[PDB]
């Protein structure tokens, strides 16, 4: 079968981009169900799953060749509500960036709605469904949780100067540091829950840019990562080229001019 | 040539916001203080308590914004207008508080130009009538006096108070100088006068030819009280009026019908034309208005044409205040709204840096103003540099990222400054919109984030329908606008387009973009906006210095 | 010259090397007999008319005219009255009118001569026809009189002339009125997504087609399947809405047990590269392969037929329609990360899907997909290649949204139950060919 | 019942007017003393002089009027407000100088009803919330906190001055007694205490049902900047942004889109739809208001329903102003306008006088209220009875005639008293309509004249049209409006027929007109304009003695 390949680039940089993709995340830490359900804010911990709807095999389903050949996801097959996690990551080298997180949940799990946005990602799926989306998500490399945090409302702070403790802004502070831990003690909404979710110590800021994905600075330039640049132009290119016309005489059209490619 | 210097354009303003602060900190100290730390924000509470009072009912309270916090964790930083010395408070530049940005609207959507030469024709063969210099003459004071809403035919009319709409008034403008010469100079246009640098006179003559044009603004409280689509007709009633006065007509005969035509449709010069029924709007509203226009309407091109970079971001500043402020953020919208995503376009000397740095990278690579090539490799090139430049801005100053602190407003100022770098190098305004395209799409892959959820609909389309010649997606920039299907519906783009259309002509040393009657119409120093200098006029809103037209304190009572 | 194999819905094979101009809207005679059905049907709601006139309600919103209620039974009557529209409208004995009583006399499906459409400009006839005969047939059968018939009037016209629709009325086409078109071209592209659902009775293999076909016709119709771009279109109807080579069936049972937006995305590039579509073009120093596309159109075509694919896979296990936002912009995304070839319709899917998502997740317009349509400022963008996962993704819905198919579109679903191009739309153009 | 008096209720305004003058002299000497007899337009000349020497050119002046005349080579005579003591110059009763009347539109063109019930079975179905008082209650407190402009969610916003929008709320309504309680009454528009004669409440209620809505009203700062397709969306954008608060979603997830649809479509109720493209509007316009909606706005037959005939002449009052000096002659024309055209139904106590005899000869004949034949030959004989001697009035006092000095007052006011009378007698719109047209015919012929030259378009049309049930012709009166196709240009019709549909509703005792939910939401006293008395309110806005909403004295200089 078809062997991805995902995305180009030689940097680590590149690597850790293909490793969020490709879904080989390390696992860093340990969150039980009670506490991640906590954050999350959606029912009591060990509360049933609210429904929006019957369970398929009650209620049963119109003839659809297209429902008979594709397997629903358990949370689907429940009639689960369909509910989020959202998570917000700092520019200064936060393991994860919005784009990455997406192609994460796209490609690496089933019957989900992610969202990409500057400031907020976010996964809808069926409540049980995406409540195994972000523990594979939060236990993973992917998450800092100085850098990064579960967000639903009020998520200013992706692009802010970091706090003195090295905590990502939020205006909410749904956690803090305790005896070098971050320990949540709100859920995403911004409401006090009764528990101490230890999510464990914060990444240094080494480690942080040895598994960002970010491009800045102080890291990997963006400028010196030739691939991407190239891969950036050559789509561009191509797009240009066949909105004007849908064939490879366009690639050389007047107007095209000398273009030009730093390793093709 | 312009050489760009050592110190970022943007640094000041960052000194000025944070006195003593080292910008090279990623990290700050959290005070969580709360909108008490804020002039404006104490105001608006104590504002709020009297309106409850008063009516009896709660309005605003900062206590209840979610979350037990009211605005304020963070510092809540000002704003300086860029090129100006101005620093204002945030909400001075929200356009429901900001009268110049108001007038200035108020302003575009209050005229109307109106050809003259075919009302003539109709005089001529219908009723045999000359039309002469000093015909015109008394049709000019009969309009001045009709046009604000008197009488001049029936006796026992009514009448609007001439306080309340002395903003309104019609001025004659033509390529013709021995017409232009023989009338009264109050009455007239002088585009000799206006346009006196580069011979932009000329073009703008040779482009007008011997035509002559009435440059038509109604009061400012009508289209308050009504909207965009009041213009074209009550030009048109008082037009009619004044010739049947001047020209000594049966108030009404079958010629004032053609007279009434022509001043309607046939030789009428709308700001904006309709729009479609999901987003039904009148003529004169901004979704119609094209980005060749609105660049024509701003006029730092006649007083500094050898600066493209200076008239080029004040076309900005003008569109990104109206389509993301007042169209898309009220029109289009409500609310709290979009400041903040225009403000990124015109304040503290953000976009600016960004675009003067590009400027002076293609006059070092291409050589001057408007001779870079017009192709797809030169875009890439300006637009690539350009906006790696901008994101190494960001990442280098944390006090630089944290004003931008959403990717939108961070998406739209590097790839507006990418390109108008191009239209200038290039001349070309097509090429800009490729290069627009291409740092959206290096942004995007840098930082693994561009804008808002629904932020590059228009990017991601944007690329492939630069050069496309089908129906519903070709067209050049200066006729695209507001109504573009893939233009129609989010932040961060339009007031850009308008501003890089501008650059592109501005690089090419024209004297207008799209149409010359808009060009002169704007130029007109009666207006009550001053459309040389957009960013200046918008500070002295923001510091509750600009006096606008059609407020009703003549009618109303006041008392304790 | 192209040809391709027509597969039905349930992935068996109808007929081989069709040439592609045989499914043309400009020539398969299913496809031109689907466009003339929808222009000339209209679901009357009898029961509605009977409501509106026993309640004072005309108009709706909550519009109640104290006194003016006007006691009529056309749902009792609705053999009668159904035989006098039919007798009203019909030209010529034996003509192509149909007129159907519906739901044990709630409702009527009346099929307008094409012959009222022919004499015509546009679409409305239909409408305009159906209105006025029923309003006749009632004021016959009711004994009405100079000053109660403009109610009933209302009860079946609405607000109309009032308003430029017929606004609170009880006269329904799957089209709307030609002023609601955003531009020239749009009137089979104004397709509420809930209405193609049951169009297709929550068949979604049959929805796509269906979708797909009316989506290019508006595009033929906007002019924009002249010269080279006709093929192109034409490849984008038949791979992703006409099961070609049966590429959209086989990919989704192939990754619907345990496939992902991602998988999706993986077959589609190799099935490119295996049926030549696509070649290694170049290779970067980290080993990353850049993709050339051989045949261009081609590639745009299979990249459709991915993103339907992927729609069925991914708000098939969701059994939601939300999905199909998010599924349209990352197989797009992914597939050109993947190979630095453009995605389906040069970016315009993916950009169609940024905005889509946003106004189905936002404050600001938009809904749920069954409210967009071809003719929808947020979902217009691309030439037919994302409205038709939108429909597809409305009917894998086991029940998430509030403004649902069954909630919106109740009506469509018993006018067209029955009506043959809507049963089997994928056997319908292949038997025509 | 009523009993129609020995002395005509317009007398006393021609005595008011001209104190010593025997009413039956049919000549007069005339004066020829020009503008300097009436103070208001010598203040006007002194105001334009103030305006030319403040700008450099040239604006009013009496002395342009043709003729070598000024205006007033007649008398130039005041109009007394009916049923009110207060005379006012004419100039005062033009839309441009009286805040009044365009405060009367701006709370009617910033008014939008939501439902509430979608938007909660939003929140139930999909994410399980439990909707109680105690959570609605926190959503009111939300949305008018943020429906003026203020933030709830994110940080760093920017907020419109609350000074500027103190206009600006939300208000709920139900036919649910018991939800209605249960909230902070500051929230609640009590249908209870407004509705409180003849059992009014109750058929509200039972027409709602246990159903809830909100009245919102945006501020009228913002629909003065841009247009009435603003209400709806601004509406639903801060609903929106309340709901996530006050209900812990997410701030944008799939839900959120349900609610902005319902809020946006599915459950508003505007208060006018779009028009046609040759008048192309946004919603929320005048063109777009039916008349049986304009006759729910008004609100004088919640406070004294046993006088029908009050209510519909304030009806007529709301109509005619809105419709001809606002609508037609502004937004459709421009220029001095349309005052008179309006002001012949709102003065001088004449419609009131014709009307009342109509009133008093009804019940004389016919009976009670609401009780005379549905059919063609009562609406003849009412309609010839009330021209008649209306007609008779005009010949007999001359003062009369030169008040209505233009026959489409005339015609006008005596088909209104005509149609009035009908509506009331029978209590069917339909019928008072044929009863217009007659008034109308029977006018012409007596005359040799009726208005002017475009007056009778849809005179003449209209016996035909009222019962005719082809597409674009028929339709019941409470339907129709502005665009129905034969009332879409002319003045002196469209208010009239607003207040006859209400003649109608008020005959039968009825609690409203066509919408229920519009009646409650305008009962509202938080509204700026009184909709209860409208006469009283056009008074006041012609004494200056009217404070409208949206002014900016907060954000603009003064100085010398
Ligand atoms: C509720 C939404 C979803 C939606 O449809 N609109 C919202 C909210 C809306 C409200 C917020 C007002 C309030 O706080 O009560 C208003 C002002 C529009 C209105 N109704 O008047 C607005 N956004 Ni939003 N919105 C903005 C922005 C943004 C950025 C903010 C990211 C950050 O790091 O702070 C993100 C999108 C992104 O991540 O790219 C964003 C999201 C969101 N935006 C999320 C709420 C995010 C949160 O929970 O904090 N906006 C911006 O990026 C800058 C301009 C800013 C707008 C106000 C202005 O222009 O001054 C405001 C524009
Ligand atoms: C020039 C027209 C043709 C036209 O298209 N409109 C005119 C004029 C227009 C102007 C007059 C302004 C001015 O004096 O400068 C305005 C005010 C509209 C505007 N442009 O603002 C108007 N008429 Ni006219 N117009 C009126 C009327 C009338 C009556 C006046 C008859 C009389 O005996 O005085 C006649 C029609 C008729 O005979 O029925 C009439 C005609 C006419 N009307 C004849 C000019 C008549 C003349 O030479 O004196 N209007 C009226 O009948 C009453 C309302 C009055 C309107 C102003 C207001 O409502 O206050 C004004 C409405
Ligand atoms: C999409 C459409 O909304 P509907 O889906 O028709 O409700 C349209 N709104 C908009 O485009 C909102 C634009 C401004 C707010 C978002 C700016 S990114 C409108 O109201 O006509
Ligand atoms: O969060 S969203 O991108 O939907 C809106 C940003 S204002
Ligand atoms: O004289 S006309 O009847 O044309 C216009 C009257 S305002
Ligand atoms: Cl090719
Ligand atoms: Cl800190
Ligand atoms: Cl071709
Ligand atoms: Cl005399
Ligand atoms: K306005
Ligand atoms: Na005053
Ligand atoms: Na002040």
């Amino acid at each position: 079968a078809y062997t991805p390949q995902y995305y180009p680039g030689s940097s680590h940089v590149a690597v850790n981009r293909r490793k969020h993709m490709s879904g080989d995340v390390e696992k860093l830490r340990t969150v039980s169900d009670d506490d991640l359900v906590a954050a999350l804010g959606h029912r009591a911990p060990g509360a049933d799953y609210p429904s929006t709807h019957p369970p398929l095999a009650e209620m049963g389903e119109p003839d659809c060749p297209v429902r008979q050949m594709v397997e629903p996801t358990p949370g689907a097959a429940a009639g689960d509500r369909v509910r989020y996690s959202q998570f917000t990551d700092s520019m200064y080298s936060a393991p994860s960036i919005p784009y990455f997180r997406s192609y994460y949940a796209a490609i690496n799990f089933r019957g989900v709605d992610p969202g990409t946005l500057s400031g907020r990602q976010i996964v809808e799926a069926r409540e049980r469904d995406m409540e195994a989306q972000c523990k594979a998500a939060i236990e993973s490399e992917m998450t800092c949780p100085a850098l990064a945090g579960l967000r639903g409302c009020t998520v200013h702070g992706h692009s802010l100067r970091l706090a003195e403790d090295g905590m990502m802004f939020d205006m909410l502070q749904r956690t803090h540091i305790e005896g070098g831990n971050v320990i949540e003690d709100k859920d995403q909404v911004g409401v006090p829950i009764d528990r101490k979710v230890n999510l464990g110590k914060p990444m240094s800021d080494a480690e942080a840019k040895k598994r960002t994905t970010i491009y800045r600075t102080d890291g990997v330039k963006y400028r010196d990562e030739e691939e991407v640049l190239d891969h950036v132009h050559l789509v561009h290119h191509r797009r240009t080229m066949y909105g004007y016309r849908p064939e490879t005489a366009a690639e050389t059209a007047p107007g095209v001019g000398p273009v030009t490619y730093h390793t093709v | 040539a312009y050489k760009y210097p050592s110190e970022k354009l943007f640094v000041e303003a960052l000194k000025s916001k944070f006195a003593g602060l080292d910008l090279s900190d990623q990290k700050v100290k959290y005070v969580r203080a709360g909108y008490l730390q804020n002039a404006r924000k104490r105001e608006f509470q104590a504002a709020g308590e009297r309106v409850a009072e008063q009516r009896g009912m709660q309005q605003y309270d900062v206590n209840v914004h979610l979350g037990g916090m009211t605005l304020g964790q963070r510092q809540l930083v000002p704003y300086k207008l860029s090129t100006r010395p101005d620093i204002v408070e945030g909400d001075d530049l929200h356009y429901v508080n900001n009268p110049a940005m108001q007038q200035m609207w108020d302003d575009m959507k209050r005229t109307i130009i109106v050809g003259m030469d075919l009302a003539h024709e109709t005089l001529e063969k219908r009723l045999g009538k000359e039309v002469t210099p000093e015909s015109i003459a008394g049709y000019m004071e009969a309009v001045n006096h009709t046009m604000p809403g008197a009488a001049i035919v029936q006796e026992h009319m009514v009448e609007t108070h001439p306080g309340l709409v002395d903003d309104c008034y019609v001025k004659m403008f033509t390529g013709d100088d021995e017409l232009a010469d023989e009338i009264d100079s109050q009455y007239v246009i002088n585009i000799n006068d206006l346009f006196d640098k580069e011979g932009q006179n000329e073009k703008l003559k040779a482009a007008i030819g011997k035509t002559t044009w009435q440059a038509v603004h109604i009061p400012t409280i009508v289209v308050r009280c009504c909207d965009g689509g009041n213009t074209s007709r009550w030009s048109a009633m008082q037009i009619g009026m004044s010739f049947i006065a001047a020209y000594n007509m049966c108030a009404g005969e079958a010629a004032v019908a053609d007279l009434a035509f022509a001043a309607k449709h046939a030789a009428a010069v709308q700001m904006a034309e309709m729009l479609p029924a999901r987003r039904a709007r009148s003529p004169n509203e901004p979704g119609g208005l094209s980005f060749g226009y609105c660049a024509d309407m701003v006029q730092t091109l006649r007083v500094k044409p050898e600066d493209p970079v200076w008239y080029t971001l004040e076309v900005v500043a003008c569109g990104t205040m109206l389509y993301d402020q007042i169209w898309l953020g009220s029109y289009m919208s409500g609310g709290v709204g979009f400041t903040q995503y225009a403000t990124a376009a015109y304040t503290n000397d953000v976009l600016d840096d960004f675009t003067y740095y590009g400027y002076d990278y293609a006059l070092n690579k291409y050589g001057d103003d408007g001779t870079a090539p017009n192709d797809l490799a030169t875009a890439t090139d300006l637009a690539t540099e350009v906006t790696l430049n901008g994101m190494e801005c960001y990442e280098d100053y944390p006090t630089l990222l944290e004003d931008h602190f959403g990717g939108s407003q961070r998406a739209g100022i590097l790839a507006a400054a990418s390109a108008c770098t191009t239209g200038i190098a290039t001349g070309n305004s097509q090429v800009a919109l490729s290069a627009w395209y291409m740092s959206m799409y290096v942004h995007k892959e840098g930082w693994g984030r561009l804008g808002f959820f629904g932020y590059d609909l228009q990017d991601q389309c944007g690329a492939t329908n630069v050069c496309s010649y089908q129906g519903d997606e070709g067209c050049c920039l200066e006729l695209r606008g507001a109504n573009y299907p893939n233009y129609a519906m989010n932040v961060g783009h339009q007031g850009e387009y308008a501003g890089f259309t501008g650059s592109a002509h501005a690089g090419a040393h024209d004297a207008y973009c799209c149409n010359p009657l808009i060009k002169v119409c704007f130029a007109d120093p009666s207006l009550v906006f001053d459309f040389s200098y957009i960013r200046k006029e918008y500070a002295k809103g923001a510091m509750r210095t600009f006096r606008p037209a059609g407020e009703r304190s003549l009618v109303i009572p006041a008392g304790v | 010259a192209d040809t391709i194999d027509l597969y039905d819905d349930r992935g068996k094979k109808l007929k081989g090397d069709v040439d592609l101009q045989a499914v043309s809207p400009l020539k398969n005679s299913a496809i031109l007999s689907m466009v003339n059905t929808v222009k000339r049907t209209v679901a009357v709601n009898l029961a509605g008319i009977e409501k509106a006139c026993k309640n004072a309600s005309y108009g709706g919103q909550s519009r109640n005219i104290p006194g003016r209620e006007v006691d009529i039974d056309p749902t009792a009557k609705a053999d009668k009255i159904a035989a006098r529209v039919k007798e009203l409208i019909q030209v010529e004995k034996g003509d192509d009118t149909e007129v159907t009583v519906l739901g044990g006399g709630k409702f009527l499906r009346v099929a307008a001569p094409t012959r009222r459409i022919e004499a015509g400009a546009e679409y409305v006839a239909g409408m305009t026809c159906t209105a006025a005969a029923l309003t006749e047939a009632l004021r016959e059968e009711y004994n009405l009189g100079l000053y109660d018939t403009p109610y009933v009037k209302n009860a079946v016209w609405g607000t109309y002339p009032q308003t430029m629709d017929m606004k609170g009325g009880n006269v329904l086409s799957v089209l709307s009125i030609p002023q609601n078109d955003e531009g020239l071209g749009f009137a089979l592209r104004n397709i509420m997504a809930n209405h193609l659902a049951m169009l297709s009775q929550r068949n979604a293999m049959n929805c796509a087609a269906i979708s797909s076909i009316l989506e290019h016709c508006g595009v033929f119709e906007m002019g924009q399947a002249i010269g080279l771009f006709e093929r192109y279109q034409l490849l984008a109807l038949a791979y992703q809405g006409l099961n070609a080579n049966n590429m959209v069936y086989e990919m989704t049972k192939n990754n619907g047990k345990t496939g992902t937006i991602g998988t999706v995305v993986q077959e589609t590039v190799g099935r490119a590269l295996d049926d030549g579509v696509i070649s290694v073009d170049k290779t970067m120093p980290s080993g990353y392969k850049v993709y050339k596309a051989n045949d261009v159109c081609m590639w745009n075509a299979y990249c459709a037929a991915g993103t339907m694919a992927a729609t069925m896979v991914n708000c098939g296990a969701l059994r939601g329609a939300q999905a199909v936002s998010s599924t349209l912009l990352y197989f797009n995304d992914m597939i050109e990360k993947e190979t630095s070839l453009p995605g389906c319709d040069w970016g315009r899917v993916e950009g169609t899907a940024v905005g889509f998502s946003f106004f189905s997740h936002s404050i600001y317009g938009g809904g749920g997909p069954g409210v967009f349509n071809g003719n929808h400022v947020v979902t217009r963008h691309s030439t037919g290649m994302a409205i038709p996962c939108v429909a597809v993704a409305v009917a894998l819905d086991a029940g998430t949204q509030m403004f649902s198919p069954e909630s919106t579109s109740a009506i469509v679903l018993d006018t067209f139950q029955d009506v043959p191009i809507m049963m089997n739309p994928l056997k319908e153009v292949a038997a025509a060919v």
